[PDB]
């Protein structure tokens, strides 16, 4: 490759490893098991309070 | 290299005028550090710092495209640059944010409204942000924002923030032609130049020849500003762009600058916020101890000095000037939107600055209709 | 750290971030490498 479209291609793989990893925590917060985790922690703290 | 050859820029090639300290000119330079003309007699030349800064450090890295330009230059050159050379579509929306320039700290509950208020306004829209340039204060509260955007979704935010050449850190480091200059996100605490936000997309760099002072980018944004709204948005029904202006905290200077807002045609709608403090409490306070307007009676006129003399520490006359420029503000009153935490002040951010467009645009529903249609936001 | 040492109006002495990546690094705080590259520590500038 020259310099400039290795500069593309670089920027490129740097918009898939975000998209990738920010993916994996919308899926992870999506995940019905993290949706009632977070759930619990919440209803506790509104018990006490 | 077309923008060597359209955009110029200034140095500083004075008397050297001492002043109070030798070393220090009236551009505030050393002494031996050299190479408007009222006493600095600059030169014009083409310009030697532009293209793209890549941020090493603070987090995320994001490049940020700037260019150097000098302070008098005409706006069409500067829309033309944005639209062709960096590729930017002409925007929805424009956001002005103005506020102190002294660094200050909000309520948690506060910041996140604002952050989120401000990332979701400037998503669905797809508005242009206006901010400082520089990494102090309310700019510095932008960056979080949208340090707390990128780090949740993914999007594009374009947030061209406009700031002196000569009050940046590290100036020999953004020395080049289409060359990416690193940049460092350190900032010393002895300096009193403060380093640019490492979470902005592009950079309106102003120099007038003078370095550590203010004052260089001012009129330049707001002409731009005014040139921007100009331009016809794509409905083409016969309406510009609309243009807000978002104020957090502020200082004395802000209120002159919400009243040449106000004081122009056609009229630019005002939202501030409430629990920053300084300008924007004092406005908040004016606000709903307001009545008829310009109709305000002596006890709160007499709680307003002193909360002016109080808060901003200002004489007696100093208060009273502000308060007749609170007063010139306030004649205007129904283009103000304030944001209250709580209560029953829309409970959002993006409710109140739409809104305000809406009426401060003041025309027919079909307009209104298409102004929402080009930013898509079926809801409001 | 984070909430404390890290907090706004903080003075640094010059070198002394660099010293702190390198104790990082070597007793294997993954976490306090992130505090540091995300409080301004560019890793081109310490690596010799």
């Amino acid at each position: 490759i020259t310099d400039d479209e290795l500069k593309k291609v670089h920027d490129f793989e740097e918009q898939c490893i975000e998209e990738y990893f920010r993916e994996k925590d919308d899926r992870f917060n999506s995940s019905n098991d993290e949706r009632i985790r977070v759930t619990s922690e919440r209803v506790e703290n509104m018990s006490m309070r | 290299s077309w923008i060597e050859r359209a955009f110029y820029k200034r140095e500083c090639v004075h008397i050297i005028p001492s002043t109070k300290d030798p070393h220090r000119c009236c551009c505030g330079r050393l002494i031996g550090q050299h190479v408007w003309s009222i006493s600095k007699h600059t030169q014009l030349s083409p310009t030697d710092a532009f293209g793209t800064i890549e941020f090493q450090g603070g987090g995320h890295s994001n490049k940020a495209m700037y260019v150097r330009v000098s302070f008098d230059t005409k706006p069409d050159l500067l829309l033309h640059l944005m639209t062709k050379e960096w590729q930017l579509e002409l925007p929805k929306l424009l956001i002005s944010v103005h506020g102190g320039l002294q660094n200050f700290e909000l309520q948690p509950k506060l910041k996140q409204v604002f952050g989120k208020g401000l990332i979701k306004a400037a998503m669905t829209t797809g508005a242009w942000i206006f901010t400082g340039g520089v990494n102090t204060g309310v700019i510095r509260h932008v960056g979080d924002a949208l340090k707390d955007h990128a780090s949740k979704s993914r999007g594009k935010i374009c947030t061209i923030g406009i700031a002196p050449w000569g009050i940046v850190e590290n100036q020999e480091d953004l020395i080049g032609r289409d060359v990416v200059r690193p940049y460092q996100t350190m900032s010393n605490p002895m300096s009193k130049l403060t380093v640019l936000n490492s979470m902005h997309s592009h950079f309106i760099l102003a120099d007038n020849g003078t370095t550590g002072k203010y004052g260089a980018e001012v009129k330049l944004r707001r002409q731009l500003e005014k040139h921007i709204s100009l331009q016809k948005i794509n409905t083409r029904i016969g309406q510009g762009v609309p243009v807000v202006a978002l104020i957090v905290e502020g200082g004395p200077n802000v209120i002159s600058i919400v009243l040449e807002y106000l004081r122009d045609t056609p009229p630019v709608p005002v939202v501030v916020c409430d629990g920053s403090g300084r300008a924007s409490d004092i406005l908040a306070f004016g606000h709903k101890y307001s009545e008829e307007g310009g109709l305000i009676n002596e006890s709160l006129r007499d709680q307003l000095l002193v909360t002016i003399q109080k808060t901003f520490t200002y004489t007696r006359t100093q208060a009273q000037h502000l308060f007749i420029i609170l007063m010139e503000c306030m004649k205007k009153k129904e283009l103000i939107t304030v944001f209250r935490m709580g209560s029953e002040g829309h409970q959002d951010i993006d409710l109140a600055i739409l809104t305000a467009l809406l009426k401060g645009a003041n025309a027919s529903a079909p307009d209104q209709l298409s102004l929402a249609l080009a930013w898509n936001r079926v809801d409001i | 750290a984070r909430s404390q040492i890290f907090i706004y109006g903080q003075q640094w002495p010059v070198g002394s971030l660099e010293q702190a990546m390198l104790d990082a690094l070597v007793l294997d705080r993954v976490d306090f490498v992130k505090l540091l590259i995300e409080n301004g520590v560019s890793m081109h500038r310490f690596l010799t």
